[PDB]
RNA sequence: AGGUGUUGGUUGAUAUAGACAGCAGGAUGGUGGCCAUGGAAGUCGGAAUCCGCUAAGGAGUGUGUAACAACUCACCUGCCG
């Protein structure tokens, strides 16, 4: 189907980042708070929910 | 994942083509900047290469074909497919 | 084609669900068979937990047991044939005396692992704990009894 | 704490180092936890592991230096994880007893490798895996009855040879070691002057 | 009290099999069941005229054999001033058995469940009919009525009727006679609806609730001028038991009168809910089938090797498997193990030998294996979902499948 | 109810005997510690919660399984100042 060590190149941009609670943002994966202003810098970070 | 891209290049780099990328009909096209040459690489297939003296002006340019291949309507974690970047560094080593 | 596989069964009893078909079940012997082979060979441990090695050969295999920490303990402290009912805590609190551990601390020199008998002592009685047990002074009072005049060999 | 630890090792190396006046600097690049506690059960009666950090081990020396002036060529000799396995009653006995009891195991996917690991023919013992990422690499191999025995006898790590991911990986599929792992001895410190 | 009914359920069950063949002789065998609400007092009425219109009888052993065994029953139901919760069911007579016996009987106990049944016999045996089948008929389900005049909560087994909780409200009238109050005493009006219907739906969370479930297999929700689907359909009306509301029925009556009429207006939808909830379990077990997972298991040498290990989930029986368990006993040697037997085997098969060291293997009597699976369920996993063969999907099952199945948890690696 | 915007204040720890990033090497056995359960190998669960070894490895920080396997982090090391 697709070459192993060509995935860790594609998922790195949609697949392995954090999510916001409060207004369902995207950052990287390595974050503490939201960036936006409309969730007011909050610190309610999950992560990406994984494909099966 | 099936549709194999094809890209291929005019202007002596100024412009870029983006064919059945997803097997879609339609053709993009992407300018590259002034003062920055584009390229497909002696050593890799399907390797495009962005060169030039400026650091915004190059990475800027990789940006936009790197946003030309975006999924709509569809599950993303899945279907992985586009145009993404790989090595940055210098044009020669010392 | 010798190949020793840990087996913790029931030992003197027989149990109830037997998963053991998954190591025995590819291979060959039955799995009622295994189940009654450790009936016999372990004895009088009656319902204590010991990982059986088999010798598994192109004929049959070769019961033999391991030496282990909390079957020693259990089974000192003496007890008649029991029910499985079983009450809240079957954990015991009796008195081990002093005969034991240190012999005990012989049995701990064949697995060789360790420095002198100052601290085999130690962790005979460190699994001894587990269970709950005393030895006139709880384990805050051996390390201050093996101090100056413990019984050290 | 970490002001009361610091009382005993300072008067543990002053007691060391007279009861001792013979000694070995050695290192510990891939040494494990159990294979420490392995050849902690060797030299045991004639050998005592001291090692520590770097500027703990330089002002133990000032205090040392007005009383032996021996002890200062060992201010420029401490690089790497550096450790002090003490000797007195034999030093040709105490290094060739860790060159025979070397303990081995499959390699990391990482470290660069001494010798020039030369290939034979082998065979696994599983059923159907695939040479589609191994022929990358280049040894061309057969797909012979079950196991693939191997045909062509490429090196792939050699002298100097950064042990990366893509022949790193694919040695996961065939189980084997190259070397045994062990502390590989740089410098011998005896009385009060450095010989081999 | 879980300890408390246990006892009773599994040990009645055995008293009620060696009675039944009982097989004495004329007719001398009164059956008997009165039902809980009726006096003990029109009882000793009849059976006092039972005992001269049975002196009437030709023969001189059945006419005796009769009153001798009705004159024990006559003291018997007065110990019993009244009939308590659940009923009387009274076995007297006397019967014949092995070495040509003779063993005078008379029965008389309070069951389990408020039976509602009536019954007067006395063939050569004892008879069973509304213990079986009643006792053995056990999901219940639950009936709300809606009206503007009351409303009432009762159940109904298989043959009882109970009546929980009713209250009654005095509902406003609809017609209006004015102008601009005309408009705001209309949600005035329909206000005045609403915290009634929230007061069914709120008090249905009183009477019908127990252990994060509801104690029921169903549901009926009855009424007329269309106040069930106000009921039926709304928010406030919570998710499960909205989920299992079987019916909406239309009727003539209400309250005491119109509870009856909603038992017999469900002749075709309360036989009806087994029929889904083993269909789906037959159903299920063809979708393993159908995805790559493999967790199905079928015989009864696979189900063997793969229900000693970890245990199925839900262990799939077809009830009315013919094999039976047989166990087997050598002679010499002394040497035994359990085994399982197919139609031809168990008739007429002398390859029951011992081999081994040639001597004869006798088999010690039997065990029927529906019965041995119940002796060992929630030891081998837990609860025991036997199912039946009538339906579109549970047909092809016991022919396809030879009745037997089980549902395993991890990845089972079989071998064949 | 909240904020790693920026700004005053209060208490208590980590440091040239080499911290705080980052970038690398370890993260053990008696032991699969005992009571429950079809299993509790440290990882639903229950109260109990030790020592041989040391520069350092906790009767255990999380991810993962029917039991594990397999991969992290507590705590210490080389560079760096």
């Amino acid at each position: 189907i697709i070459e192993p060590s060509l995935r860790q190149l594609a998922q790195k941009y949609n697949c392995d980042k954090m999510i916001c609670r409060k207004c369902y943002a995207r950052l990287h994966p390595r974050a503490v708070n939201c960036r936006k202003k409309k969730c007011g810098h909050t610190n309610n970070l999950r992560p990406k929910k994984k494909v099966k | 994942a099936h549709f194999p891209i094809n890209v291929v290049i005019q202007e002596n780099g100024s412009l870029v083509e983006i064919r059945n990328f997803l097997g879609e009909k339609y053709i993009r096209r992407v300018r590259m900047r002034p003062g920055v040459a584009c390229s497909v690489s002696q050593a890799q297939k399907d390797e495009l290469v962005l060169e030039g003296n400026d650091i915004e002006l190059v990475s800027n340019s990789a940006a936009l074909i790197q946003q030309a291949t975006t999924v709509k309507n569809k599950d993303i974690r899945k279907f992985l497919d586009g145009i993404y970047v790989s090595e940055k560094g210098t044009v020669q080593q010392a | 084609e010798i190949k020793v596989v840990y087996l913790r069964c029931t030992g003197g009893e027989v149990g109830a669900t037997s998963a053991l078909a998954p190591k025995i079940g590819p291979l060959g012997l039955s799995p009622k068979k295994v189940g009654d082979d450790i009936a016999k060979a372990t004895g009088d441990w009656k319902g204590l937990r010991i990982t059986v090695k088999l010798t598994i050969q192109n004929r049959q295999a070769q019961i033999e047991v391991v030496p282990s920490a909390s079957a020693l303990i259990i089974k000192a402290l003496k007890e008649p044939p029991r029910d499985r009912k079983k009450q809240k805590n079957i954990k015991h609190s009796g008195n081990i005396t002093f005969d034991e551990i240190v012999n005990i601390a012989r049995q701990m020199r064949h697995r060789s692992l360790a420095r002198e008998l100052s601290g085999t002592i130690k962790e005979i009685l460190g699994t001894a704990q587990s269970v709950g047990c005393n030895v006139d002074g709880r384990h805050p009072h051996d390390i201050i009894d093996d101090i100056n005049s413990g019984a050290v060999e | 704490d970490r002001a009361t630890w610091k009382s005993n090792y300072f008067l543990k190396i002053i007691q060391l180092l007279d009861d001792y006046p013979k000694c070995f600097i050695v290192g510990a690049d891939n040494v494990g936890s159990k294979q420490m506690q392995q050849i902690r059960m060797s030299l045991r009666g004639k050998a005592v592991v001291l090692m520590g950090k770097n500027t703990m081990m330089r002002k133990a020396i000032r205090g040392h230096l007005e009383n032996n002036p021996a002890l200062e060529k060992l201010l420029p000799h401490i690089r790497g994880n550096v450790g002090f396995v003490f000797t007195k009653e034999d030093l040709t006995e105490i290094r060739d007893m860790l060159l025979a009891n070397k303990v081995p195991a499959a390699a990391r996917a990482g470290a660069i490798a001494p010798c020039e690991v030369t290939v034979p023919a082998q065979n696994t013992g599983l059923g159907p895996e695939k040479t589609s990422f191994f022929q990358a690499l280049g040894i061309t191999t057969k797909i012979s009855r079950g196991t693939i025995e191997i045909l062509s006898d490429v090196q792939l790590i050699k002298t100097g040879d950064k042990v990366g991911a893509s022949e790193a990986t694919l040695l996961n599929m065939l189980n084997i070691s190259p070397f045994s792992f062990g502390l590989i001895i740089q410098q011998v410190f005896d009385n009060g002057s450095i010989y081999n | 009290s879980a300890a408390d009914r246990n006892v009773e359920i599994w040990k009645i069950k055995k008293l009620i099999k060696s009675l039944e063949a009982a097989r004495g002789n004329g007719t001398s065998m009164i059956s008997l069941i009165i039902p809980p609400k009726d006096q003990i007092s029109r009882v000793a009425k009849m059976l006092a005229d039972e005992f001269g219109t049975a002196s009437n009888i030709k023969s001189r052993v059945n006419r005796l054999s009769v009153l001798g065994a009705i004159t024990s029953v006559q003291q018997r139901l007065k110990l019993y001033n009244k009939v308590p919760p659940n009923g009387l069911v009274v076995y007297c007579g006397t019967i014949v058995t092995e070495e040509g016996k003779e063993k005078k009987v008379n029965i008389d106990f309070e069951p389990f469940k408020p039976i509602n049944t009536s019954l007067y016999l006395c063939d050569n045996k004892f008879h069973t009919e509304a213990l079986t089948a009643l006792l053995s008929d056990d999901s219940k389900f639950g009936f709300i009525v809606i009206d503007g005049s009351g409303a009432l909560f009762g159940t109904l087994q298989g043959n009882t009727r109970e009546v929980l909780h009713k209250f009654t409200v005095d509902l406003p009238k609809k017609h209006g006679r004015a102008a601009q109050s005309a408009l705001r005493f209309a949600r005035l009006r329909m206000e005045k609806r609403h915290n009634y219907v929230r007061k069914v739906a709120e008090t249905a969370v009183q009477l019908f609730i127990s252990g994060d479930k509801v104690n029921v297999a169903g549901l009926v929700l009855a009424g007329s001028a269309d106040f069930k689907t106000e009921l039926s359909q709304s928010d406030m009306f919570d998710q499960r038991l909205q989920s299992k509301v079987l019916k909406l029925v239309d009727i003539s009556y209400g309250g005491e009168n119109g509870f009856n009429q909603a038992i017999e207006l469900s002749t075709e939808v309360l036989s009806n809910v087994k029929f889904i909830q083993e269909k789906k379990l037959i159903g299920r077990y063809f979708d393993e089938i159908s995805q790559d997972t493999g967790k199905y298991c079928f015989g009864v040498e696979d189900t063997l090797k793969a229900l000693e290990m970890g245990a199925v989930e839900i262990l799939i029986v077809y009830e009315n498997l013919d094999i039976m368990r047989y166990v087997l006993h050598c002679q010499g040697t002394e040497e035994e193990k359990i085994l399982y037997l197919t139609p031809e085997q168990e008739k007429d098969k002398s390859h029951f030998t011992d081999k081994e060291t040639g001597q004869e293997h006798e088999l010690i009597e039997s065990m029927p294996l529906l019965e041995w699976f119940a002796n060992n369920y929630k030891k081998f996993g837990a609860t025991l979902e036997i199912v039946t063969d009538k339906s579109q999907e549970g047909s092809q099952f016991v022919k396809g499948f030879g009745g037997i199945g089980g549902i395993l948890r991890y990845r089972v690696d079989f071998q064949g």
